[PDB]
């Protein structure tokens, strides 16, 4: 049998850090609110 | 004409012994060098000869025959493949015996029929015993968890070498069942498709009586089937 | 998919050891766009192949992870540009 117990967590840590800094990215200095 | 019986009985029948398959090993005939005192005590040797090409021929032809691709769980089906591997592995001493018989012509070679007869004589009774549970498994199109139960009933006998050789072999399709209950029960997953562990949310997943072992009640399933159920919701 | 079809049987880990090999490079591809932004396809047998920033191609390995590392390599290599 085939598990993602120590495959997917070592690389989803670092795929929901990309995202949600992004997104921080986007607001904290391109200031999508302003526009 | 002995080291010849030992390869004959081994599953390498001779020219002696010529092996048809509706009728097994079968001696040349009368000669006027032989005569029936011999003759008999080879013959009886020789059906524990033909029960064991049976069973090496049935083991191979149901394990390491496919890559694994219905509802067929008698052709195929991983309950039969774990039957076919417990088969051989209680199977081992016969071997171990004949290896023991040929050291023994070895090393002194006027060792009579006999000889060989006494000692192979505690396998007598049990190969005939054996055979009718393979039997069962093999003419009523016995499958999933149904081979468990004919095996059983003929394991609470009173014959210990008969008890004991087929547990060895219920233990190992008991492990097939608990290698699918020990992920199942804890996450959910199950490995097998078109078989069953005796439970095939709240559909997809049936429980039956008729699935189930008679000698493992029913108020112990509904309490696994429970089990599965809540991991599975949450 | 032979390895969680069955593993109650003798030839499983002859075929496990041929996996955990086969599987290797594929391991270092998924581990190269998203640890040091660096696509890297092998011959088309690598699953992920490549203004508005819409030319990467997306046309078993479970799915579920595969649009996530899709949208964490292109990011980091719209930086790129």
């Amino acid at each position: 049998v085939l598990m993602k117990r120590s495959i997917t967590a070592p690389l989803a840590a670092h795929i929901s850090l990309v995202n949600k800094a992004a997104v921080d990215y986007f607001f904290v200095e391109l200031h999508l609110e302003a526009h | 004409m002995i080291h010849e019986l030992l390869l004959a009985l081994s599953g390498y029948p001779g020219s002696i012994f010529t092996w048809n398959k509706r009728s097994g090993l079968q001696v040349s005939q009368d000669f006027p060098f032989l005569h029936p005192s011999e003759t008999s005590v080879l013959n009886r040797l020789c059906r524990l000869g033909t029960d064991y090409i049976r069973f090496t021929e049935f083991i191979e032809q149901y394990t390491g025959h496919v890559q694994q691709q219905q509802g067929q769980g008698g052709l195929h089906g991983i309950y039969l493949r774990a039957f076919c591997t417990g088969l051989d592995s209680v199977l081992q001493p016969y071997r171990q015996a004949l290896l023991d018989l040929e050291q023994e012509f070895l090393g002194d070679p006027h060792l009579s029929i006999s000889h060989v007869n006494y000692f192979l004589d505690q396998f007598q009774l049990l190969f005939p015993s054996v055979m009718v549970v393979v039997e069962q498994i093999k003419s009523q199109k016995i499958h999933g968890c149904q081979i468990l139960e004919t095996v059983y009933k003929h394991s609470c006998g009173g014959l210990p070498p008969v008890r004991s050789a087929l547990e060895k072999i219920l233990a190992v399709c008991h492990g097939v069942m608990y290698k699918q209950l020990s992920a199942w029960m804890l996450h959910g997953l199950l490995l097998d498709q078109h078989e069953e562990f005796f439970i095939k949310s709240l559909k997809q997943f049936s429980l039956r009586v008729e699935i189930l072992p008679s000698y493992i009640p029913v108020r112990v399933a509904e309490k696994i089937l429970f089990v599965g159920e809540s991991v599975q919701m949450f | 998919q032979e390895a969680l079809h069955n593993c109650s049987n003798e030839h499983y880990p002859v075929l496990l050891s041929l996996l955990k090999t086969s599987c290797e490079p594929y391991t270092r591809f998924i581990h190269d766009w998203v640890y040091s932004g660096v696509f890297r396809d092998a011959y088309g047998e690598f699953m992920i192949q490549v203004k508005l920033y819409w030319t990467h191609g997306y046309v078993v390995f479970l799915k579920h992870i595969a649009h996530d590392i899709y949208v964490c390599g292109k990011t980091i290599n719209l930086l790129k540009l």
